[PDB]
Formats: structure tokens, C-alpha cells, sequence
């Protein structure tokens, strides 16, 4: 009883693969609730099949719920697969329960959504892993978008909707590490100020004249990792600071992923590869 | 000189892409003789590129990768299309490849002819989806691996692929065949001869008695070519690729301007408004080290001369990085001659920043 028309109707339900359809209603006697049970147990052995590739694409996605954030990365093999509603629509369910439960344990978050992650790997053909969750609480919280590449929460007291949504893309394009210079420990700073005495040392300048040059590096060193102390993108002959005391605000946080941060990317050579099957 | 033809791949990781190129190559070489592959057919040579990348495509496109003149959808015919099926044909869309053939792959482990068929049925539906003529694209039913292992049968699939990629895809129009247009450089006069502009002539052929139009910056002009000339000497004809001085009839120097182009006369209009692919240089690649924002007023290098332009951002786009590529709404503050498919650079201080192609001319 296994009719084209039956595996059509699996296929539109799960959009499991067509032979994969046409082997779990055989299988099932025809019964199409039994498939797709059979195809979840298939599904697990698919996805460990993937497990193994790297995911160094997908998005970053940032909700807020009034003085709580979360952000999120959620990666596929492809930018192609990225954009697949049914990706996102993963990515969003994932990051909607992160918020509700208030889960910054990523683990967590993985164990709860890896029977659909196992589905949707099963259906889409690439691995898909949740990666990281962080959460930024505030009393204004506000977040920036990047396309879906780059994520940014930011926390401030005294600042507008405008003023927090500026800021939040200046950390986006300028990656600071701290918030002001002074957060920068005495031990790295001390750490930095070696690094720098030593390169100064071997280009000839003398003691003297090396120590005090060091000195105005780790002003500019604590300035350019921290936000207050960085150009403002928008306004450039400003700091951040600057323009936070302009407007009577602070910024209590912030947090920035970037989608593949940390995964090496993997270079392709079509050409090779080609020549090689071509044995 | 035979016919040069791009393609290229697109589909899903696991369905056979390389496999398929790979196939085509080795079945071709056995049959016919003799990153990105190469290969012939009879009538044809071909440049082969693969889409792995959304984005990676675009921006090769725009930083001058030549167009697919066509695209082969590979797809598993074990599987049919993926959810991120649509993704590819979208891509295809969005650039505007202008035809797509289908290679139905791994059909050597597909035994029912009734999935084949419902298979066959969703790729035409998505195609159509996409206002591609999914009723009447060519879908290959194939085996890239077998025919790579020289099963006969399978190969025969592979020439019948490669049998449409001949016929599907017509010749793309050479440069000589298009309608004459010269992108100006220098204007010169010469007494008791008249008006020279000079310049590279990008298609088509100027011959003496011609009308031309003279396009762009000012309002169009035409006048009638006196002559044509070479190294100061005279020519019966200016062809595609050949740097010429052309002789102009009554029109002074004055009137005439580096930017503008000589073109027959009603093939190609100025333009102020134009919807615009751009890709944005990163600091490595020599570009900003900053973002710019919405009222970033860069100039638009096209041909042979900068126009200031203005641009709008996508909805819910504020902020543009180095590296990025984005859509952009430009309106230049004059018109400059232009058609769909048109490449400028982007400059600030007269360095170029990025890279575009005209999408879509507006006003
Ligand atoms: N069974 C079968 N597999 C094929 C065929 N053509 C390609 N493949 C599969 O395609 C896979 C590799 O090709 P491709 O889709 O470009 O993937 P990649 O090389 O891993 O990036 C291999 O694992 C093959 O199993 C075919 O005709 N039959």
C-alpha cells in the first residue's frame, strides 16, 4: 500500500527526504504517525553523521524582556541554510525559551531542544549546533542587530532608546572589551606595559626616552579596549565617554557575539577538488 | 574565436556539485577531446565556477567575477530539494542568472519512476516559484559518480547535459555585435578638421558618416562621425577593444566632456536614480576603517569619470562596515549614461572604497 501518493503525503508533513520517506512508511506497514516515529530514531544516526563537520555559519540573535537580555548563536555549514525559514524559525524558538526560562547555561538549552535540532539536521542535511547563551541584565536594555552576523546588548542607566541603540552599534563595529579604561586589572596593564618596554627596548631607543613613550601606549592600550574610552563611531571626534556625559548617562554593560567567532574558517579549493574525483 | 559560456553550481553540500563537474570534464575530454574548472564542447568553451555562499556569490559577482550566463540546480534525487532549496533558486533570482538547468543527481539509487516524477514535479514548482520557466527547463537524470566510474549508460546523461548547456544557454552577444558606445577620455580640436574625442571603444563599431549621441553629465547631443583615427592615422572603422580618436562634425570642444559616452543613436539613456548592489572594501583589502552611515556621500566612478552621489539604506539598515555587501538606493547630482547590469567603483577622495553594479535604473 505504499503509493507515491502516501510517500507525497510524509514528505509534505516531516520534509524528510524522499527515499528516507519512501523506507519509513514500508517500514510502518503505511502508517504515517509510526514513520515519522521511525524516521526520529533515524534522524539521531543522521545527525551524528554531521556532528563532526564544522558550523561556522548561521546567526546571532538578541530578545529583551524589560531588564533582562539574552543573547544567542546558533550555527549551520551554510549561509544558505541561514536564511531557511525553518532555520530561523528554530533559532527564534530556541532564543523565545532562553528568555522565558531565563536559561544561561547553554547546556541546558541544548538538551532541551536537541530532539528538534536532531529533526531539523535530519531534514536540512547540514549540522546545526547550539552554541552559546549569554544573558546582560539592566535597568534600560537595549540591543543591535548586525544583519544576522553580529549581535549587541547593551545596559545603561539615564539613556533614551536612541542613545542606547547608538551605542549598541558602536560596540558592534568597534569591539571594545571593557567598559571604561580603569576596569582594564593593574596586572594586565603591567603585563601590556612589558610587551610594549620590550619592543621599544630593541629598536634602539634608549631607556629613558623607551619608559616615558611606554607610559603614553598604555593610555592609548586602556582607551582602546574599553567602550567609554574608544571614538564614537557616529562622531568620531568624541569618545563614548564623552558622549555619555553629554547626555547624563552610563553604561552598566554590554555584551557582543559574532557568528563563527573562534571556529577557524575552512578554506575551499573547487578547482582541487574537482581534479581530484577526477582520477 | 569559439563561444565563451559561464556557469556555475549551485545546491545542497552533500548532492554532488564537485562530483558533477568532476563527471563533466572526464565525459567530455573521453568524447571530444582536447577557483574555477574549464571545459568544451564542440561548439563551446566553458568557465565553470561553484555558489557555495549567499553572500560569497554576490560579492565575486560585484568585485568582477563574470555573470553566469547560466547555472546547473544540482539536486539528489534520493533526497529532492531541500528546505534551503529556495535559498538557491532565490539566489539565482536575485542576480538574475538568466536560465537554469537541472542535473538530478545519484538517480542510479532511486528504482521507482513515480518518485523520480514527484521529485521532478517539486524542483519545476520551485523553479516557477521564482518566475523561473520551471515547465520547461531541462532536468537531466543523472549519475555524476557512475559516469565518472565510465558506465556508458551514465555518460550519455552527461552528454545530454552538456547537450543543453548548448543549446539552453544561447551565445552570449559579443562586444563587436552590441550597439556602438565609447566611453570619452579627452577632448580635443583641431582647426580645419574639427572636434576628436578619444577613448576606448567598449562595443560595437564607429564608422565615418555615423550619427552618434554624445551621453551623460549634459543634455544629449548628436552629431555625425567625420572620421576615425588611430595612432593620428585614419581608420574606415573603430571597433570593440581599440583605443581611437573619433572625428566629429560641427560640435566644438567645449561641449563635450570626459564622462560623457559617444553611443548610436536611442541605445543608451542617462540616468540620476538607480536601485544598486555594493560591496564595501574591508581595511585589508585597502578600503575605510570605519562604518559610514545614512548620510554618506561618496563619489560613483563610472567609466571614466566620479559623480557625486547620495544613497538609502535597506529598511532597518543604519550602519554599513568595511567587508559588508548591502543594497542601495543611489541618486546621483547629475545623470550619467546607464543600463541594468552596469559596474562603478565607489570613491571618497578620489580612492576607491567599494565596488557596485547597477541593478535596477530608476529615474
Ligand atoms: N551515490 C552517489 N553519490 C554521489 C553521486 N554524485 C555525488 N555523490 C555524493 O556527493 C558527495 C560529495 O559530493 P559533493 O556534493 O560536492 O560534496 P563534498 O565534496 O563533500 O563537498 C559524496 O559523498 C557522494 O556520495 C552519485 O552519482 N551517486
Amino acid at each position: 500500500e505504499i503509493t507515491a501518493s502516501l510517500v507525497k503525503e510524509l514528505r509534505e508533513r516531516t520534509g524528510a527526504g524522499m527515499m528516507d520517506c519512501k523506507k519509513a512508511l514500508t517500514e510502518a506497514n503505511g502508517d504515517i504517525e509510526l514513520a515519522i516515529e521511525n524516521m526520529r530514531k533515524s534522524g539521531a544516526i543522521k545527525a551524528a553523521k554531521k556532528a563532526g563537520n564544522v558550523a561556522a555559519d548561521g546567526v546571532i540573535k538578541t530578545k529583551i524582556d524589560g531588564n533582562y537580555g539574552i543573547i544567542l548563536e546558533v550555527n549551520c555549514q551554510t549561509d544558505f541554510v541561514a536564511k531557511d525559514a525553518g532555520f530561523q524559525a528554530f533559532a527564534d524558538k530556541v532564543l523565545d525559551a532562553a528568555v522565558a526560562g531565563k536559561i544561561t547555561d547553554v547546556e541546558v538549552l541544548k538538551a532541551q531542544f536537541e530532539e528538534e535540532r536532531v529533526a531539523l539536521v535530519a531534514k536540512i542535511g547540514e549540522n546545526i549546533n547550539i552554541r552559546r547563551v549569554a544573558a546582560l541584565e539592566g535597568d534600560v536594555l537595549g540591543s543591535y542587530q548586525h544583519g544576522a552576523r553580529i549581535g549587541v546588548l547593551v545596559a545603561a542607566k539615564g539613556a533614551d532608546e536612541e542613545l542606547v541603540k547608538h551605542i549598541a552599534m558602536h560596540v558592534a563595529a568597534s569591539k571594545p572589551e571593557f567598559i571604561k579604561p580603569e576596569d582594564v586589572s593593574a596586572e594586565v596593564v603591567e603585563k601590556e606595559y612589558q610587551v610594549q618596554l620590550d619592543i621599544a627596548m630593541q629598536s634602539g631607543k634608549p631607556k629613558e626616552i623607551a619608559e616615558k613613550m611606554v607610559e603614553g601606549r598604555m593610555k592609548k592600550f586602556t582607551g582602546e579596549v574599553s567602550l567609554t574610552g574608544q571614538p564614537f563611531v557616529m562622531e568620531p571626534s568624541k569618545t563614548v565617554g564623552q558622549l555619555l556625559k553629554e547626555h547624563n548617562a552610563e553604561v552598566t554593560g554590554f555584551i557582543r557575539f559574532e557568528v563563527g567567532e573562534g571556529i577557524e574558517k575552512v578554506e575551499t579549493d573547487f578547482a582541487a577538488e574537482v581534479a581530484a574525483m577526477s582520477k | 574565436t569559439k563561444p565563451h559560456v559561464n556557469v556555475g553550481t549551485i545546491g545542497h553540500v552533500d548532492h554532488g556539485k564537485t562530483t558533477l563537474t568532476a563527471a563533466i570534464t572526464t565525459v567530455l575530454a573521453k568524447t571530444y577531446g582536447g577557483s574555477h574548472v574549464e571545459y568544451d564542447t564542440p561548439t563551446r568553451h566553458y568557465a565553470h565556477v561553484d555558489c557555495p555562499g549567499h553572500a560569497d556569490y554576490v560579492k565575486n559577482m560585484i568585485t568582477g567575477a563574470a555573470q553566469m550566463d547560466g547555472a546547473i540546480l544540482v539536486v539528489a534525487a534520493t533526497d529532492g530539494p531541500m528546505p534551503q532549496t529556495r535559498e538557491h533558486i532565490l539566489l539565482g533570482r536575485q542576480v538574475g542568472v538568466p536560465y537554469i538547468i537541472v542535473f538530478l543527481n545519484k538517480c542510479d539509487m532511486v528504482d521507482d519512476e513515480e518518485l523520480l516524477e514527484l521529485v521532478e514535479m517539486e524542483v519545476r514548482e520551485l523553479l516557477s516559484q521564482y518566475d523561473f520557466p520551471g515547465d520547461d527547463t531541462p532536468i537531466v537524470r543523472g549519475s555524476a559518480l557512475k559516469a565518472l566510474e565510465g558506465d556508458a549508460e551514465w555518460e550519455a546523461k552527461i552528454l545530454e547535459l552538456a547537450g543543453f548547456l548548448d543549446s539552453y544557454i544561447p551565445e552570449p552577444e559579443r562586444a563587436i555585435d552590441k550597439p556602438f558606445l565609447l566611453p570619452i577620455e579627452d577632448v580635443f580640436s583641431i582647426s580645419g578638421r574639427g572636434t576628436v574625442v578619444t577613448g576606448r571603444v567598449e562595443r560595437g563599431i564607429i564608422k565615418v558618416g555615423e550619427e552618434v549621441e554624445i551621453v551623460g553629465i549634459k543634455e544629449t547631443q548628436k552629431s555625425t562621425c567625420t572620421g576615425v583615427e588611430m595612432f593620428r592615422k585614419l581608420l574606415d572603422e573603430g571597433r570593440a577593444g581599440e583605443n581611437v580618436g573619433v572625428l566629429l562634425r560641427g560640435i566644438k570642444r567645449e561641449e563635450i566632456e570626459r564622462g560623457q559616452v559617444l553611443a548610436k543613436p536611442g541605445t543608451i539613456k542617462p540616468h540620476t536614480k538607480f536601485e544598486s548592489e555594493v560591496y564595501i572594501l574591508s581595511k585589508d583589502e585597502g578600503g575605510r576603517h570605519t562604518p559610514f552611515f545614512k548620510g554618506y556621500r561618496p563619489q560613483f566612478y563610472f567609466r571614466t569619470t566620479d559623480v557625486t552621489g547620495t544613497i538609502e539604506l535597506p529598511e532597518g539598515v543604519e550602519m554599513v562596515m568595511p567587508g559588508d555587501n548591502i543594497k542601495m538606493v543611489v541618486t546621483l547630482i547629475h545623470p550619467i549614461a546607464m543600463d541594468d547590469g552596469l559596474r562603478f567603483a565607489i570613491r571618497e577622495g578620489g580612492r576607491t572604497v567599494g565596488a557596485g553594479v547597477v541593478a535596477k535604473v530608476l529615474g
